[PDB]
């Protein structure tokens, strides 16, 4: 079965350029059709261009004309993409597609790369600030109350969160991140427990931000 | 350029049922199209090409149809692996576009939310910005509305909404409303309230507190 | 039971030349004409999973899908492969009985295939048949009033049958009848020419 | 015939495909007068007789060519496309069909699914597919499977854009073949039929049984496989 | 009285060019006819 794999995550800055690339593994290369497409988060997919993995042909888009380029290396059987004059919009996930096989060209994407994450930011790496989310006895709902562990103003989206290092699994909730005006991300994670065990148990969220290597724990005081 | 818009938008279903999707085109298409399945956080998988053909390795349930402009996908029985969006691709002309997204769900009796608020932490009060969290858990309808009422006034622009994705086991939805502001606004105000309007709820429900 | 599950025909019973294949699982008949790769001992099992018959089905030029005594006559003339058949019920299990029963045409296949060999297919054990050949003969068939063949005479068996054929009847009355001619045949071809003398110089 | 003429995706010239089509009932009426085929022509067999001349075996091929180049699909001429991709033996006994089609094939801005050879060492023996693209070798520095000076890629491309002129539109072409052989044929023309009148001297014809006389209804009972009866002296005296 | 698909003109033409081969050269052909009746015999020819 043909498969496509490619590079990991990237982070860049405005005005720069980035080079993503995907390696092919196909039973024959009968004028193969590596063929790029991108997706801004929560948006319509957008199509980049197609390289003629047979020889050299380079039909490109039109919204992206004059600033993106694509090449490939025959011996390594990989496909090379290049974009310049980046800006905050092109924050997206980038995809390799193609691989007809029977006939030589199509225009439908039947073999998809597992995805490449590109973030266009102006900030830099920063640790996450942490605050507890204490409930009150006012809202004792069925003898159960909610509780959480906020994270604010943090840089890359690598913000694993857990409670007492896997000790708790029930009712856990971890919301997706949100961009702010300041250009920093923020997350809120929450969980509810029977209020009966409020004053007699110990809950501490567990956060790991690898791009800054920080590990923070905070006991929640009701 | 060719425009592609799907009138279906979001849809609803339950296991073991049939669904239909419409993909309309601004111009005439000579049955050039394909249908992609995309689970959350994964890569797209192709289902149908040339608007009719069934590509190998897929369940036999899927089936295309249609020609000209109005195009249709349809599945007989609704298996679990069908729970994701679906896109339509035109390839009649140049720059090839895509649809909007048509996402399925798991219907159940509507679930009433449970509302919660958190006052800002005093450690956050040391920093210099104020954060307020209004929470909604386990409400089956994804669509809802939350508004903030501070000192008996509505508040706009400074609020952000983040909504979870529906859980397989839970099959419900959960929401957080965050209100952020600078300290100078904080003590200037005495009473804080977030209000939520929900289909399952009989009446709009207000939850609130004041400082201390 | 059904141990006889069709035949396989052809010249080489493999690839590099075309052949016919006539099969019957517990479902129904499957005629087929491809180039195959046939097991040298091909059969089908009886779970009830089976068909170790071939291992190749290339270039198919014709398809089709859908105790007891079961006779069949197979012949192959001018690119047509004709099949006659009849199903009579015996009151034995597995011995060849005696009697008369004419076989009615079943199929006609405009293949073009060459044939020189054939086989049989059997359902194994996991949980009797005959083969005649046909020659150019002359027969006298008796037709019923509904149009069925009820009796026949082979006109080359014995002198009585040759007389019945000469008279075109099934009862000959006493007499003497001229039935044929007889002639002794010559052996060899001895030739004679003049001596190879006066040889060219 | 209906689906090949209406298949949605035709192959390019170099990868033309066949169909070992046989044991069926052709009907060339509509195919002849569909009033849409810009180029119907053939050889060996007249365009009208072909309604009935039963054929041994028939082969159908199809591809897509440049517009003006259509003439080169015929015996006894040259042209870059008929030179390296497809040529017809001079004893050809089939028919050639071509009709304009960009409304289906010319994706606007340019189609690139259609490729054809340009350089090959040898002229192409009739009726062979040569799929494997080979880099052309010219004079010094012969090149195989590499791109550079003295090395030429063989598969060019059609830029089928609707803005092109008639001379460069794309054409879907399909070509047939017929031949006369030993074994009895298997694809005959459609057979004209009519009602049956009784109690009058007529000229009848049942399947090939030809005679004249008056037909009445009978009290015989054939056997399901029996198709006609005859009496002593072997004259036909009944029919089904 | 129209030209189009299925509309041909019956009179083709010979392109009698000397560069052609023997198989396509032009040939002037003349053909005669004779018969017998009860009287005419008007054309006999020499025999004195
Ligand atoms: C019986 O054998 C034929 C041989 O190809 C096969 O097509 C058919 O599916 C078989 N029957 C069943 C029930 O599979
Ligand atoms: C028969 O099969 C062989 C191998 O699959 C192939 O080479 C050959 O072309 C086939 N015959 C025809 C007439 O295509
Ligand atoms: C069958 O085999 C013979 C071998 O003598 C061959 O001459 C003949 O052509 C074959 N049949 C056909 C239809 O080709
Ligand atoms: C068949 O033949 C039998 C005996 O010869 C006769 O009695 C019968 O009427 C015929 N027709 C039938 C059985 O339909």
């Amino acid at each position: 079965q043909v498969q496509l794999v490619q590079s990991g995550a990237e982070v860049k800055k405005p005005g720069a350029s980035v080079k993503v690339s995907c390696k092919a593994s196909g039973y024959t290369f009968t004028t193969y059709a590596m063929h790029w497409v991108r997706q801004a988060p929560g948006q319509r997919l957008e199509w980049m261009g197609w390289i003629n993995a047979g020889n050299g042909n380079t039909k490109y888009s039109q919204k992206f004309q004059g600033r993106v380029t694509i090449t490939r290396d025959t011996s390594a059987s990989t496909a090379y993409m290049e974009l310049s004059s980046l800006r905050s919009e092109d924050t997206a996930v980038y995809y390799c597609a193609g691989g007809g096989g029977r006939r030589l060209q199509f225009d439908y994407f039947d073999y998809w790369g597992q995805g490449t994450l590109v973030t266009v930011s102006s900030a830099s790496t920063k640790g996450p600030s942490v605050f507890p989310l204490a409930p009150s006895s006012k809202s004792t709902s069925g003898g159960t109350a909610a509780l959480g562990c906020l994270v604010k103003d943090y840089f890359p989206e690598p913000v694993t969160v857990s409670w007492n290092s896997g000790a708790l699994t029930s009712g856990v909730h971890t919301f997706p991140a949100v961009l702010q005006s300041s250009g920093l991300y923020s997350l809120s994670s929450v969980v509810t427990v029977p209020s009966s065990s409020l004053g007699t148990q110990t809950y501490i969220c567990n956060v790991n931000h690898k791009p800054s290597n920080t590990k923070v724990d905070k006991k929640v005081e009701p | 350029d060719i425009q592609m818009t799907q009138s279906p938008s979001t849809l609803s279903a339950s296991v073991g049922d049939r669904v239909t999707i419409t993909c309309r085109a601004s111009q005439s298409i000579s049955s050039w199209l394909a249908w992609y399945q995309q689970k959350p956080g994964k890569a797209p998988k192709l289902l149908i090409y040339d608007a009719s053909s069934l590509e190998s390795g897929v369940p036999s349930r899927f089936s295309g149809s249609g020609s000209g402009t109005e195009f249709t996908l349809t599945i007989s029985s609704l298996q679990p692996d069908d729970f994701a969006t679906y896109y339509c691709q035109q390839y009649n002309g140049y720059p090839w576009t895509f649809g909007q997204g048509t996402k399925v769900e798991i219907k159940r009796t509507v679930a009433a939310p449970s509302v919660f608020i958190f006052p800002p932490s005093d450690e956050q009060l040391k920093s210099g910005t104020a954060s307020v969290v209004c929470l909604l858990n386990n409400f089956y309808p994804r669509e809802a509305k939350v508004q903030w009422k501070v000192d008996n006034a509505l508040q706009s622009g400074n609020s952000q909404e983040s909504v979870t994705e529906q859980d397989s086991k839970d099959s419900t939805y959960s929401l957080s409303s965050t209100l952020t502001l600078s300290k100078a606004d904080y003590e200037k105000h005495k009473v804080y309230a977030c209000e939520v309007t929900h289909q399952g709820l009989s009446s709009p429900v207000t939850k609130s507190f004041n400082r201390g | 039971s059904n141990i006889i599950r069709g035949w396989i025909f052809g010249t080489t019973l493999d690839s590099k030349t075309q052949s016919l294949l006539i099969v019957n699982n517990a479902t129904n008949v499957v005629i087929k004409v491809c180039e195959f790769q046939f097991c040298n001992d091909p059969f089908l099992g009886v779970m009830e999973s089976e068909f170790r018959v071939y291992s190749s089905a290339n270039n198919c030029t014709f398809e089709y899908v859908s105790k007891n005594l079961r006779e069949f006559v197979f012949k192959n003339i001018d690119g047509y492969f004709k099949i006659y058949s009849k199903h009579t019920p015996i009151n034995l299990v597995r011995d060849l009985p005696q009697g008369f029963s004419a076989l009615e045409p079943l199929v006609d296949l405009p293949i073009g295939i060459n044939i020189t060999r054939f086989q049989t297919l059997l359902a194994l054990h996991r949980s009797a048949y005959y083969v005649g050949y046909l020659q150019p003969r002359t027969f006298l068939l008796k037709y019923n009033e509904n149009g069925t063949i009820t009796d026949a005479v082979d006109c080359a068996l014995d002198p009585l049958s040759e007389t019945k054929c000469t008279l075109k009847s099934f009862t000959v009355e006493k007499g003497i009848y001229q039935t044929s001619n007889f002639r002794v045949q010559p052996t060899e071809s001895i030739v004679r020419f003049p001596n190879i003398t006066n040889l060219c110089p | 015939f209906g689906e090949v003429f209406n298949a949605t995706r035709f192959a390019s010239v170099y990868a033309w495909n066949r169909k070992r089509i046989s044991n069926c009932v052709a009907d060339y009426s509509v195919l002849y007068n569909s009033a849409s085929f810009s180029t119907f022509k053939c050889y060996g067999v007249s365009p009208t007789k072909l309604n009935d001349l039963c054929f041994t075996n028939v082969y159908a091929d199809s591809f897509v060519i440049r517009g003006d180049e259509v003439r080169q699909i015929a015996p006894g001429q040259t042209g870059k496309i008929a030179d390296y991709n497809y040529k017809l033996p001079d004893d050809f006994t089939g028919c050639v069909i071509a009709w304009n089609s960009n409304n289906l094939d010319s994706k606007v801005g340019g189609n690139y699914n259609y490729l054809y050879r340009l350089f090959r060492k040898s002229n192409l023996k009739p009726f062979e597919r040569d799929i494997s693209t080979e880099i052309y070798q010219a004079g010094s520095t012969p090149c195989n499977g590499v791109e550079g000076f003295n090395c030429y890629f063989p598969l060019q491309s059609y830029g089928f854009q609707p803005t092109n002129g008639v001379g460069y539109q794309p054409y879907r072409v399909v070509v047939l073949s017929f031949e006369l052989l030993h074994a009895p044929a298997t694809v005959c023309g459609p057979k004209k039929s009519t009602n049956l009148v009784k109690n009058k001297c007529v000229n009848f014809n049942f399947n090939g049984l030809t005679g004249t006389g008056v037909l009445t209804e009978s009290n015989k009972k054939f056997l399901p496989f029996q198709q006609f009866g005859r009496d002593i002296a072997d004259t036909t005296d009944a029919v089904r």
